[PDB]
């Protein structure tokens, strides 16, 4: 270990980490690579999704040069903080963080020529914003947008691999009621007031399941109001019968209206889960009045115990084709 | 690298023998030594295991009582000892130390019993 | 010409002392601070404060960090700002704060050859706004962020919106469901405290929080069940266990919807105007329920026939009465 | 106590074609199972270290297959030097061996 | 320059300074002298039985070792200056989980005099505890206490002494008052000496004095309960031979007192006496249920020339509303006062 | 006497070897243990833990810290423990623990002039305790805390309770406003693991659990609304509407507290005696329906005599059980 | 100066010492021989898909350069040596979130024997990611994974090995069991070589058994959705002109059965497909629903609108007499099918 050492005291003397290779001559181009090992959870009520990547960047520097047999110097995490780093962060990252066990995650390669690789492990949520018309159909393009910070277009161009963003399994992901339909990686140029900065980002689409809403949401309460409709076949004289069966049906569809949102966040639009809600409250509560103008008339009831389940029935072939 | 044993030996039933296995090239205290029964025209047969660090042992449960095991780092050789060996033990033992995944990489020329008159 | 910026940087470094101010025992250094609304979070009435998450970015000038031969604006590590003198700036109302540190330190240093020291810092904070809930759900906020030096008075330093309102950008732009950003103020005091005089910069936000999750979640489902126990005055008068049932339920049903709206709410002692609603609303329920019992005290149709046009027209103008006060 | 079978006892095949060994264990074993050879009156060697890795020096047309429980050895030709017989062993616990499977050239 | 005449004064110091060793630590006491200045004081979790306080907790102490005669009366510095000297170690005694807030640099006071004497002024979030005794919930009135002093130095090392007059010696700022429940009536502070296990230690106490407002209770927990009893009351004016009517206003009251009795207690501790507001429910239930009670008994007398109105039905529409009424005139002058 | 006790500190501090505990290669220290129990915050069943706020205090002797000029305890900087050997004392059913830090790292060092060393820190922990639920709530837990060194063995440090029984002062004042503690025990022993034999300290605690919250809140509802069950015997038979609404009710109320009164405990298997006792009640308020329907049944297709034996059998019965429960768990 | 013969032998140790390089760099393969020590095998989470357990994360190699000779052979050392020295960087392949503890030291040791032989054994929390299927809930069995490897160097670097039989490697203490609603059956462990784009890692995989107990979610979702069956079945007993009667059993039985329905999925993930539990409740809800539609059935054909007071009284229907029959049988024929098909799976 005689001549690696040697190699890398060399290496590290007369170096200043505080400057960027190349810091008078020419932007440094720093070809960036991602790895996904998993997607975590799509949280809706907070908008953002968990995403576990292996970030490794490759950038080109002079002073790390040396010629000897040793090919590739493969090191530890101890030399990243020796070295010159690139300052990529995540601009729409809420809160991120490495993994620190049982030593700091990271990776630091140096070729003969100069190349540099540095992969490290992060885990990071990132905000997508989750727009909420058509729930639970939705499909969204999930971002992750990452960039220098201090570094403008004249010092650093960051760049994409042609084999560069890798899923791995797509079968173990946390990915519950989502589905991973594909992925595209973009580069522009943000203007903000410091200078002008160079923006890769990678989006995720992401599509819905029915799932768990369909047989939790829209199956219970369908149920309820096609037993709504059995108050027809109840006979007329039976008042409180009937208005007991009634104010049953109203108080539950209220209670499922407010145990379905839930799981939605404070949105102020209404969706479509909301409005097979209320088109599902207006039917009952029409088969109460139904009911009601029934008990002055005699104080016709087979008609609407065909047109209640045939409105209901045509309203499904409306709802279901138009946003499917 | 090479794995040395001694001789053959002829003895008679009731007796003890003594059995040598040395080992050149590599040191005992690193890995573990192996040895085996391999009867004739028959598969071979685990006997017992060494940890020469802390002197651990470890018998198969058939052989219990029957081998005992002492190993000297200076001599770079462990031994065997058969205190109570019948005239049905006549086969040849082959030593053997732990390989890369948990195999046995390097072997002995074997060194063949024999209890007869 | 990279060696030559070496021999600058460690020029500009050696002798530097970061315990004392630029200009110390003098003048005060100007600060101009930039703030760019990147995201506001969670703006929680709970806990009564609002997650923000802005890219700070101071700007004063040193004459210690003087260069002359290069006139590229040298921008240097993140790291060099543990070696040079930084303000000591401070948010008042802050319960919690980090700075991101992904892949690095999120933080910026850009040496100017002038002297100007450009610091810019991604600051995630939870700042606290005391919120005056009693027009909720119809209320209007004002949340504000106060930028305060600690350790140094006005003849120290003094704090200014770098670029008059341009110092603050994006406040608009952040997209809220349940609230809407109105307008933004920059405001620019000298707080006196025990110790002396500070001075202090405030940016503050008008948020309206929108009613249209709270007219489809609370105000209509109960407005609606005064029509159901608008339903027992048309039954007839022998039917008591169908007037009955219906008229517990009415109340029941309102009364479980205001235990159902508190709990996500902080334990104020006052009034909210949607529980000005809701006990309005009570009363007509309980009034419908207490006017069959005069109707079965009276038996065992005028009074039937009375409370069917009444209660149309009462409930009718609570709710003229209503959203004529409050909006 | 682990067991391993091998099967079948022997067979008689010629010069350059397939053959495919067995070995089963009694219980799960994960990839510690090794494959030794006897030449006869010689000392035994080391053909695969785990399972489906091949040892260094042994020729390439000896490979292995791996899984819970059944391990498989296949020469895709089998030689004129290839005259021993094949002890499929195990390490995941205290060692054991199979009776080996002899085999006989034309 | 003229800045460097300000370095060889801060080099000065700093050469032979120890900062292991307290001022005067083989020779006198080491004065230390204490100021609050509270921004906001925070919310009361009545839950964990803690609170919340953000201070401005201002030290001073005099250190001779740092005198300097130079062009200047004091020396502003920053925070990095503040772990090169001795700072006592003063901790909280009743504190759970406290922070000192470091955005976007420590919140640190430095201002060294000519004559030695020091300031060391902090910002922090200290979350004190609060022993509660919730035997008159809701009107309880707790003086939350604060207590600090130093963790390592006896009576005999560093004393503690509140800077000012002892009354305006913890200034609460008027805007900061995100109390919800409660209401701040004033601080009361004091000074004792604890004998722990390894001496003597001076301990400096502040109580914040605090009162419920009953307001909040009133509309989820009072109110309902009562509204509930008089709804199970209407039952008394109905007709008698209703039995499907009256047994639905007789259980579905009572179910809802037990639906009250079990969300009243909710954000409670769980504590092992019974506080007032369950001593209200449980007197609640008792007019109730026995409006349910009595159901029975007049479906026990009834018999079918018709029905007639139960004298025993007729009673109870005036002895339980003012029994009720009696009550509430009892409860809300004897635990209110 | 101001720079006589710093160039004694310096004399101590240079040629220290913070890497080499005292009498390295020969005989173990002694280190005292003195616990201070200040508060103990949350016994929750949910995560199965308790937050304990100690004053942790270890006490060793190190014969290279034996100042003598200066005839005085000498209280130290909090910072100076880092550059003293200290041991390597951890909980081992630590789950989340810290040393608080306001204004600084809450931390004691004070050498005696024999070389003792005075080692006390505020430790809030959480140490994790499993409990046997078998008969909530009117059990009683026993929460332990195994004080251990990690890295050196049983002949390289030894452990003790400094002053016996007294070790561990201040558990008599805690208040726990869900619990009572009754007993506490100062254990010293040795485990043994497969690197060798390390020293352990253990207090461990005896928490009662008080059954005041239990009983108004869970108890009294659950007695009480099969006591409306018993309402419908007094009812006539042919009111079908008064009793049925009357006897759903109660069944629904049951089922509904049962639900309600398990989602604030883990998802135990075992039958927790507050189950036992709420589902004891139900088979009670099921059997008032069934004795409804037995007797719709007989006059409908085919009296009072079952309504007025039930009225008698059923407040003997259900009071019978509570004789047998209030006996067995209590 | 009794310590000073020892301080001679660590400063020697460390001198020209560089600890950015494995041992062995030119020469050899580093073999990190490797074993664990469950103290505790913390709550699995199976609404975030993971599980915490708390080891001794034993790790031994071979160091040339750490020969010495000396009074003793092995150097119990304290634990800032370990950062001065090269360790190999071990990660969890599939952790998320795990915890050094440093409480009051940092819970880590180094043993140095005079031959050169390292001990670096950790105490370590994880909270590792455990990828399950709750198709067979809650008779479902799990084989939770712990994969751990080296990071930075590659399979040609370091390999990985277990220090005693991989049988007896991993260790789980007996008075740790902190699972409250599984019930860990036995360990497996495996070695293998992992592709990635570096190049090519060893991984060590080892594998939990976990099967969970049903206990819990009878007395909680089983015993109130048979008994709310049975609660409805009851209304088969009463008689034809009870209406309002009948009807309070057709709609609040049905009614709990959906509050039941909702209740029941709370804890369980946004599992995209249904679980065993979720086909019990969906029977269930078949069987509450036909005995509402069964009294609808009985209501059309009742003529007359009094019942028996001994006029023409209504006389009893063949519908209720046979649903007095066949709705517990079925109901029977379904729990007994649906029971012994997964609890002997
Ligand atoms: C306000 O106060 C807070 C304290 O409450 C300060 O936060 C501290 O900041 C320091 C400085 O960055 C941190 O120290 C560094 O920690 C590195 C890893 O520690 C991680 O472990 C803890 C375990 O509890 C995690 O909780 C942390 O994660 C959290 O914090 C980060 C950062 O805020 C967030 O991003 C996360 O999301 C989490 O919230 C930590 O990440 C450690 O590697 C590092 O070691 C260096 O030590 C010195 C520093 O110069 C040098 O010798 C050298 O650079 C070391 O690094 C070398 O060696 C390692 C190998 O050991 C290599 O990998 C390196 O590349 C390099 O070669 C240092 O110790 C501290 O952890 C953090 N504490 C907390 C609680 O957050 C704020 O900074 C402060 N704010 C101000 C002053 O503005
Ligand atoms: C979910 C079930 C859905 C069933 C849907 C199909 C239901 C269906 O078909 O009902 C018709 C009939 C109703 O019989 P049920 O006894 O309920 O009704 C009698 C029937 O209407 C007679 O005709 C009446 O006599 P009458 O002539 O007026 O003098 C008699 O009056 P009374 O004697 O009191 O004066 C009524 O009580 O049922 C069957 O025949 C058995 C079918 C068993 C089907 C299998 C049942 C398991
Ligand atoms: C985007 O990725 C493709 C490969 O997936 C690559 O060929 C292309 O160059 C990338 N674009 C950018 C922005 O470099």
């Amino acid at each position: 270990e005689g001549d690696v050492t040697v190699i890398l005291n060399n290496l590290l003397e007369g170096y200043d980490n505080k400057l960027r290779p190349d810091i008078g001559v020419k932007p440094t181009l720093i070809h960036t690579d991602m790895y996904v090992n998993s997607i975590g959870p799509v949280n809706a009520i907070n908008m953002e999704y968990t995403i576990d990547i292996f970030f490794a960047q490759t950038w080109y520097d002079r002073r790390l040069k040396f010629n000897s047999t040793i090919k590739v110097l493969r090191l530890n995490s101890n030399m990243v903080g020796k070295i010159w780093i690139p300052d990529t962060f995540f601009r729409n990252s809420k809160k991120a963080d490495a993994h620190w066990i049982t030593t700091p995650n990271r990776m630091l390669r140096i070729w003969n020529d100069g190349r540099v690789l540095y992969t490290l492990r992060l885990t990071i949520d990132a905000e997508c914003q989750l727009q909420l018309h058509n729930f639970p159909m939705d499909e969204h393009s999930c971002p992750l947008e990452f960039s220098s910070y201090g570094y403008p277009r004249e010092e650093i161009v960051y760049q994409w691999k042609r084999s560069s963003v890798e899923v791995g399994d797509t079968r173990s992901w946390r990915l519950y009621q989502f589905s991973f339909v594909g992925l595209r990686n973009t580069t522009e140029v943000v203007k903000t007031t410091s200078g002008d900065y160079v923006v890769m980002s990678v989006y995720f689409d992401l599509s819905r399941r029915m799932g768990y809403f369909t047989i939790q949401t829209y199956i219970p309460c369908t149920l309820i109001v096609v037993l709504s409709w059995v108050s027809f076949w109840i006979n007329k004289d039976a008042v409180p019968a009937r208005t007991s069966l009634g104010i049953t049906t109203v108080l539950t569809m209220t209670t499922l209206s407010t145990i379905a949102r839930k799981s939605l966040p404070k949105v102020s639009y209404v969706t479509a889960m909301d409005l097979f809600v209320s088109v599902c409250f207006i039917f009952v509560f029409s088969a109460l009045v139904e009911y009601g103008t029934l008990h002055y008339f005699v104080s016709m009831d087979s008609y609407a115990r065909i047109f209640f389940p045939t409105a209901f029935c045509l309203f499904n072939l409306v709802y279901w084709v138009s946003y499917l | 690298v090479q794995l040395q044993q001694s001789g053959a030996e002829l003895v008679k039933p009731g007796a003890s023998v003594k059995l040598s296995c040395t080992a050149s090239g590599f040191n005992i205290k690193d890995t573990y030594m192996y040895w085996v029964k391999q009867r004739p025209e028959q598969g071979l047969e685990w006997i017992g295991r060494i940890d020469p660090a802390n002197g651990d042992t470890k018998y198969d449960p058939k052989f219990q009582g029957k081998a005992t095991i002492t190993t000297d780092t200076f001599s770079n050789t462990a031994y065997l000892q058969l205190s109570s060996l019948t005239s049905e033990d006549t086969a040849v033992y082959y030593c053997a130390r732990k390989g890369l995944r948990w195999a046995m990489d390097y072997w002995g020329q074997g060194t063949s019993v024999t209890v007869s008159t | 010409n990279m060696s030559l910026v070496k021999e600058t940087v460690d020029r500009l470094l050696k002798g530097y002392d970061i315990r004392l101010r630029p200009d110390f025992g003098g003048p005060p250094v100007a600060v101009g601070m930039n703030i760019d609304i990147a995201s506001i979070d969670m703006v929680s009435e709970v806990n009564m404060d609002y997650t923000l998450t802005m890219y700070f970015q101071q700007a004063w000038r040193d004459k210690r960090l003087s260069y002359n031969v290069i006139p590229l604006n040298l921008t240097l590590d993140n790291r060099v700002a543990d070696q040079l003198w930084v303000p000591d700036t401070y948010f008042l109302n802050d319960k919690k704060s980090f700075v991101h540190g992904v892949t690095v330190k999120n933080r910026m240093i850009r040496l100017h050859p002038d002297g100007t020291v450009l610091y810019g810092l991604r600051i995630t904070t939870t700042a606290a706004c005391m919120m005056d809930l009693r027009r909720y759900p119809l209320d209007e906020q004002n949340c504000t962020l106060e930028i305060e030096s600690y350790g140094y008075t006005t003849d120290d330093i003094e704090f200014y919106w770098r670029g008059d309102d341009n110092a603050v950008t994006g406040v608009t732009k952040i997209e809220l469901p349940q609230f809407s950003i109105v307008d933004y103020k920059l405001i620019t005091k000298k707080v006196v405290f025990s110790t002396g005089s500070y001075p202090r910069l405030s940016l503050s936000f008008k948020l309206k929080r929108n009613i249209g999750y709270f007219i489809l979640q609370t105000y209509m489902p109960s407005i609606l069940i005064t029509i159901l126990s608008w339903v027992s005055f048309w039954i007839n008068y022998d039917a008591s266990a169908a007037r009955v049932a219906l008229g517990i339920t009415t109340v029941l049903t309102m009364t479980t919807i205001n235990t159902h709206l508190r709990e996500t709410l902080p334990k104020i002692p006052y009034v909210k105007a949607i529980d000005m609603y809701l006990m309005g609303c009570f009363v007509f329920v309980f009034m419908a329920l207490l006017e069959y019992a005069l109707v079965n005290y009276i038996f065992f149709n005028a009074i039937d026939r009375w409370s069917r046009i009444f209660f149309p027209v009462v409930f009718s103008f609570f709710n003229i009465v209503y959203w004529l006060y409050y909006v | 106590n682990i067991v391993m079978t091998q099967s079948p006892k022997s067979m008689s095949m010629s010069v350059g074609e397939r053959v495919t060994l067995s070995c089963k264990a009694s219980e799960y074993v994960g990839t510690y199972v090794s494959w030794y050879q006897q030449k006869p009156e010689q000392s035994p060697k080391l053909l695969i270290y785990g399972a489906s890795n091949r040892y260094t020096g042994v020729p390439d047309r000896f490979t292995g297959s791996g899984s819970a429980t059944d391990f498989t050895l296949t020469i895709g030709s089998v030689q004129a030097e290839d005259l021993a017989d094949y002890h499929c062993g195990q390490s995941y616990s205290y060692p054991t061996f199979g009776a080996g499977t002899k085999l006989e050239l034309k | 320059n003229n800045i460097t005449i300000f370095t060889r004064i801060l080099d000065r110091l700093l050469d032979g300074y120890d900062n292991r060793l307290r001022p005067g630590l083989g020779d006198s006491i080491t004065e230390v002298f204490t100021n609050i200045y509270v921004t906001s004081f925070g919310p009361v979790s009545d839950t964990d039985m803690e609170y919340t306080i953000d201070v401005f907790f201002r030290q001073k102490w005099k250190d001779e070792r740092l005198k300097f005669k130079g062009p200047m009366n004091i020396l502003r510095l920053n925070n990095l200056m503040a772990s090169k000297i001795w700072t006592p170690d003063t901790f909280f005694h009743n504190g759970k989980k406290s922070v000192a807030h470091n955005m976007t640099m420590p919140n640190k006071l430095l201002r060294i005099q000519d004559d030695g004497t020091l300031l060391y002024t902090m910002r922090l979030t200290v979350q004190a505890e609060c022993p509660m005794h919730l035997e008159d919930f809701p009107m309880d009135a707790h003086s939350c206490p604060l207590k600090f002093g130093s963790y390592a130095y006896t009576t005999s090392e560093v004393t503690y002494i509140w800077t000012y007059n002892a009354s305006d010696s913890v200034q609460v700022a008027p805007d900061g008052s995100r109390l919800n429940q409660y209401d701040l009536l004033g601080q009361s502070i004091g000074k004792e000496t604890i004998k722990s296990s390894t001496g003597e230690y001076t301990v400096m106490t502040a109580h914040f004095h605090l009162k419920r407002k009953i307001g909040y209770f009133v509309i989820q927990t009072y109110l309902p309960c009562i509204m509930t009893v008089i709804l199970s009351q209407v039952s008394f004016w109905l007709n008698r031979e209703s039995v499907p009517a009256r047994t639905v206003f007789g259980v579905t009251t009572v179910l809802t007192m037990t639906t009250l009795s079990i969300s009243a207690r909710n954000s409670l501790p769980k504590v092992a006496y019974a506080t007032a507001m369950d001593w209200f429910i449980a007197v609640c239930y008792a007019f109730v249920f026995s409006a349910l009670i009595e159901f029975a008994t007049v479906n026990y007398f009834t018999k079918r020339t018709f029905n007639s109105v139960s004298k025993i039905d007729r009673m109870s529409r005036i002895v339980f509303p003012v029994l009720f009424g009696t009550f509430n005139l009892v409860y809300w002058a004897t635990y209110l006062n």
